[PDB]
C-alpha cells in the first residue's frame, strides 16, 4: 500500500502552482484511478490469501524427504533460472505456502548437497545472475526473522550453520579452470553481497580468495570486477560483526578465543614497551595458512 | 536416457566444453545427485 | 557489456548501453572501482583517454537521494569545460527522475542564480562550478556545505598553480566538513606540484604515467581543378581540407558554396565563441565540408571523416601522421590525398617510407577501385 | 506497471498502431506458431556446434531473450 501512497506524493509535492486546467485535469483524474486499482489489487489479494490459507492445511499434512526433492528439481529451479521477475516468485512461494518448520526442511536440501558450484557452471551471465537473486530473497527473510524475530539456540546454531556452508562452496568454484566458473561467480556474488555479513571471520575468506587468483595469472580483462568485488566485499566490514553473541555453543572455539587473546595482550605491550622480545605470525599469513588446509 | 545410455556405457569401459553441452542437459531430471556419478566436478 | 564487469548499481548501468561504450581505458581500469570504497585518488593521465568518464560514474552510486541538500562538488579551469560536465552528468541519469544538476560561471547575476538554487524545482543535488564564481556564491549565505560528500577538483595542477586561483579554491575546503572523499585528476602532473597537492587528501593512492595513403605528383596549377576532380569521384562520408595559410582558406569556401557545395571555416584569427559553435555543427551533420588550417590538425575525434586531402603538404613527417590520424578511426577505412607542387616536397615523403616503414604508393591514372575503401 | 515501463524506456502505449501492423504480416502468413517453434529449436541446435568456448555463452543468451522477446510481443496484440 505504500508505494501508492507515494505516487501519490510526487503529483502533490511537484505541481502546485497554476500552469494550465487540462494538466490538473488528467491528474485529478488519475488518483482516483490508483486508488480503485489498490482496493481491487487488495481484493485479488484477499481472494488468494484465504485461497491459499484454507489450501495449505491439507496440503502441510505431509512432510517428506524424498517427495520434496522432486519438487526443488522440477517445480522451483527451473523457475529460479527463467527470468529475474520469475525467480522472486520461487522465494515468496516457500515463505508462504509451506509453514514454519517446512520452511527451514527445504532449505536443509538446497544449501548442504553442493550442487550450487556445480550449477553455476553451466550456466549464462543471466542464469547465473537469476540464481543470485534467489538467495538474496532468502538471506534477506532469514536476516530480518532472526533480528525482529526471536528464535532458540538451538536453531539460531543452524542458521549460522548454513551461512558456512554457503561461503566454501563459492571458494571452490573461484579456485576452478579458466572463464566459465569465474565469471558466474563474480556475477552471483554481485547480489548475494548485499545481505552477506554474518560473521567478521566468512568476510575475510571470501576477500582473500579474489587475491590468490589476482597475482598469479590475468587470462582476460576480469581483474576488473574482481577489484569490484573487494571494494564492496570490505564496505560491510565494520557495521557489526561479532560470532560469539548469537553463536554461544562454543566447547573448543572458545579455547582458541582464550589463546588468541593472550596473543594480543601480549603483543600490545611488545609493541608499547620492549622488555622480551618475542616475534609472532600476523593475521592474513594465518589466515592464509588454512585456506589450503580446507582447500585440499 | 540416451545421454545416461551414452553415460553408462563409458562408466563401464574441449570435451570439458562438450561437458558444458551435457550438463545444461542432465539438470532436468537427475540434478540432485551431481557428487561424482557422471565426472570429476574439476 | 564491460562496464557492467565494474559491478556498478542496475539504475547506473542502464544509460550506459544508452551511451554506447563497451571498453574500460587503461587510466579508468586502475583507480574507479578503489574510488567505489571511499578512499581518495591521485591520477595522472594523457588527455582526452577518458579523464572525464573516471568521476562522473564514481560519484552517482554513492549519493544518498535528499530533498533540498547538494552532494557532489566539482570546480575546475574555465566557464566552457563546466558546460561540459553538466551534459555528461545528465547523460548518465535520464532514467533516475529524482537527481538534478546545475552550472555557475561567471558573467551571470548572482542574485538570479540565487533564485534559481532557492526555488526546489531546480534545486540540485550535484553543482558543478569554476571556483571564481564558487567562492562567491557561500560569502552572503546562499547554499550551504555542510551536507557534501564527495568532492572533485579536475585539472588539479592548473588551477592551484595561480595564487588568485588558489584562494577561492582553499575557502570553499575550510566551508566543508573535512570527513570527506576529495577527487583529483589532472592531464600533466610535474614533480614540482605534487608536494604542494598532498595538503587536501588523507592516504590517497597515486597513478602516474588501414589506412590507403596516396600522394599525386602534379605541377603548380593543375590543384584546383584537381579539386573538383577528387570531390565528383570519391564518395566520401564527411571530407576535410587542410590549407597552410588563412588567405586561401577563406578564398575556397566562397568558391565552394558557389559550387553546391556547402562547407564552413574554423582555424585562428577569429572569435573563439565563433570557434565552438562552428565546430559543433560540423559534428551534428549540418554540413558534411570543412577547411581548416594546422590548428586541427592534432587531438580531434570525429569519426565520421573518412576522406582527408592536403592541399599544401608538410614539410615533416610528425604533422603529417597527426592530420591523417583523424581519418579511420578504430579499424575503419579511410584515405589520405596529397598535393605535391614544390621541391621540398619529394624529399617528405622519401623520409616517411623510411621511418614509419608505409609505402605511399602511386596514384593510379584509372582511378582507385570503389570495393577497397567500403568493402575491403 | 505502466508507470514502470515509463523509466525503463519501454515504449508500448505509444507506437500500439505501428506494432499491430507488424503482427498483421505475421499473421497474414499464419507464422507467428512457426517462429516460435524455430527459435526455440535453433537454440538447442546451437548446444552442440564447436566455434568457441565465450562465444557459446553469449550467442545461447542472445537467442533466449529473442524468444521472450517475441511471445512477449503477441501478448501484446493479439489480445483478445
Amino acid at each position: 500500500k505504500s508505494l501508492y501512497d507515494e505516487r501519490k506524493n510526487a503529483l502533490s509535492g511537484e505541481n502546485t502552482g497554476h500552469m494550465s486546467n487540462r494538466k490538473k485535469h488528467l491528474i485529478q483524474n488519475q488518483i482516483k484511478d490508483i486508488l480503485v486499482t489498490g482496493i481491487s489489487h487488495q481484493r485479488a489479494f484477499k481472494k488468494t490469501s484465504e485461497f491459499i490459507s484454507e489450501k495449505s492445511n491439507v496440503w502441510n499434512k505431509d512432510c517428506g524427504e524424498d517427495q520434496i526433492k522432486i519438487f526443488l528439481q522440477n517445480c522451483v529451479v527451473p523457475r529460479v533460472l527463467f527470468s529475474p521477475s520469475d525467480a522472486l516468485f520461487s522465494s515468496f512461494f516457500i515463505f508462504m505456502a509451506f509453514r514454519t518448520e517446512n520452511l527451514m526442511s527445504i532449505l536443509n536440501t538446497c544449501i548442504t548437497s553442493n550442487i550450487l558450484k556445480t550449477l553455476l557452471f553451466c550456466c549464462t551471465s543471466s542464469e547465473a545472475g537469476n540464481l543470485g537473486l534467489f538467495f538474496t530473497d532468502v538471506l534477506k527473510k532469514l536476516e530480518k526473522m532472526r533480528l525482529n524475530g526471536d528464535f532458540n539456540d538451538q536453531a539460531s546454531r543452524k542458521l549460522y550453520e548454513w551461512h558456512s556452508v554457503i561461503t566454501e562452496q563459492v571458494i571452490d568454484l573461484l579456485s576452478e579452470k579458466n572463464y566459465m566458473s569465474i565469471r558466474n561467480g563474480i556475477e552471483f556474488m554481485k547480489h548475494v553481497t548485499s545481505v552477506f555479513p554474518v560473521v567478521k571471520a566468512h568476510i575475510q575468506l571470501v576477500y582473500t580468495t579474489l587475491e590468490e587468483n589476482l597475482i598469479n595469472e590475468e587470462r582476460e580483462d576480469i581483474k576488473l570486477p574482481s577489484s569490484a568485488l573487494i571494494g564492496h566485499l570490505k564496505a560491510r566490514l565494520k557495521d557489526a560483526l561479532e560470532l560469539d553473541e548469537f553463536c554461544t555453543l562454543t566447547e573448543e572455539e572458545a579455547e582458541q578465543k582464550r589463546i588468541r587473546e593472550m596473543e594480543l595482550e601480549e603483543i600490545k605491550n611488545y609493541e608499547t614497551a620492549c622488555q622480551n622480545e618475542q616475534k609472532q605470525v600476523a593475521l592474513r599469513k594465518q589466515l592464509e595458512l588454512n585456506k589450503s588446509q580446507r582447500l585440499q | 536416457e540416451a545421454a545416461q545410455a551414452k553415460w553408462e556405457s563409458k562408466i563401464s569401459s574441449d570435451e570439458i566444453i562438450r561437458q558444458w553441452q551435457t550438463l545444461r542437459f542432465l539438470r532436468s531430471r537427475y540434478l540432485f545427485d551431481f557428487d561424482k556419478v557422471n565426472e570429476k566436478t574439476g | 557489456t564491460g562496464f557492467k564487469d565494474f559491478l556498478l548499481k542496475p539504475e547506473l548501468s542502464r544509460a550506459i548501453i544508452d551511451c554506447g561504450f563497451e571498453h574500460p581505458s587503461e587510466v579508468q581500469q586502475h583507480t574507479i572501482p578503489q574510488s567505489i570504497h571511499g578512499t581518495d585518488v591521485l591520477c595522472q593521465a594523457k588527455s582526452g583517454l577518458g579523464k572525464t568518464a573516471v568521476f562522473v560514474l564514481s560519484t552517482l552510486q554513492q549519493l544518498d537521494p535528499v530533498p533540498g541538500e547538494v552532494a557532489v562538488v566539482v570546480i575546475c579551469n574555465a566557464r566552457e569545460l563546466a558546460y561540459q560536465i553538466r551534459n555528461e552528468y545528465l547523460r548518465f541519469s535520464k532514467y533516475m527522475p529524482d537527481v538534478k544538476t546545475a552550472v555557475f560561471y561567471g558573467g551571470t547575476p548572482i542574485s538570479k542564480d540565487a533564485e534559481l538554487l532557492k526555488n526546489k524545482d531546480t534545486a540540485p543535488h550535484i553543482v558543478v562550478a569554476t571556483p571564481g564564481r564558487l567562492k562567491a556564491l557561500v560569502r552572503e549565505k546562499y547554499i550551504d556545505l555542510s551536507h557534501v560528500k564527495n568532492f572533485v577538483i579536475d585539472e588539479c595542477d592548473k588551477v592551484l598553480e595561480e595564487l588568485d586561483m588558489r584562494r577561492d579554491v582553499q575557502e570553499i575546503f575550510r566551508a566543508t566538513p573535512r570527513d570527506k572523499q576529495v577527487m583529483m585528476f589532472s592531464a600533466t602532473l610535474s614533480q614540482e606540484i605534487r608536494p604542494i597537492c598532498r595538503r587536501f587528501l588523507q592516504n590517497p593512492l597515486e597513478i602516474f604515467v588501414g589506412l590507403q595513403q596516396y600522394y599525386i605528383k602534379l605541377e603548380e596549377r593543375e590543384k584546383n581543378r584537381k579539386l573538383a576532380q577528387l570531390l565528383d569521384d570519391l564518395e566520401f562520408n564527411q571530407v576535410i581540407i587542410f590549407v597552410k595559410s588563412t588567405t586561401r582558406a577563406n578564398e575556397l569556401t566562397k568558391l565552394l558554396n558557389a559550387s553546391n557545395f556547402p562547407a564552413i571555416t574554423v582555424h585562428g584569427h577569429m572569435k573563439q565563441e565563433e570557434r565552438i559553435a562552428r565546430y559543433k555543427a560540423f559534428k551534428d551533420f549540418e554540413k558534411r565540408i570543412c577547411v581548416s588550417t594546422d590548428v586541427f590538425g592534432r587531438g580531434i575525434d570525429i569519426e565520421r571523416i573518412n576522406l582527408a586531402i592536403n592541399y599544401d603538404l608538410t614539410n615533416e613527417a610528425d604533422q603529417y601522421l597527426h592530420r591523417v590520424g583523424r581519418a579511420g578511426r578504430f579499424g575503419t577505412k579511410g584515405l589520405a590525398i596529397s598535393f605535391v607542387s614544390s621541391k621540398e616536397d619529394e624529399e617528405v615523403l622519401a623520409k616517411i617510407q623510411e621511418r614509419f616503414d608505409v609505402k605511399i604508393a602511386e596514384f593510379p591514372e584509372e582511378g582507385i577501385d570503389p570495393s577497397t575503401y567500403l568493402n575491403n | 506497471k505502466q508507470y514502470a515501463r515509463h523509466l525503463i524506456y519501454d515504449f508500448r502505449d505509444d507506437n500500439s498502431v505501428i506494432s499491430s501492423r507488424l503482427t498483421s504480416f505475421f499473421t497474414d502468413q499464419s507464422a507467428i506458431s512457426e517462429i516460435i517453434l524455430l527459435l526455440y529449436t535453433l537454440n538447442l541446435k546451437a548446444n552442440t556446434q564447436n566455434s568457441h568456448y565465450k562465444i557459446l555463452s553469449t550467442r545461447c543468451d542472445e537467442m533466449n531473450t529473442l524468444l521472450w522477446s517475441f511471445i512477449e510481443l503477441i501478448k501484446h496484440c493479439l489480445k483478445g
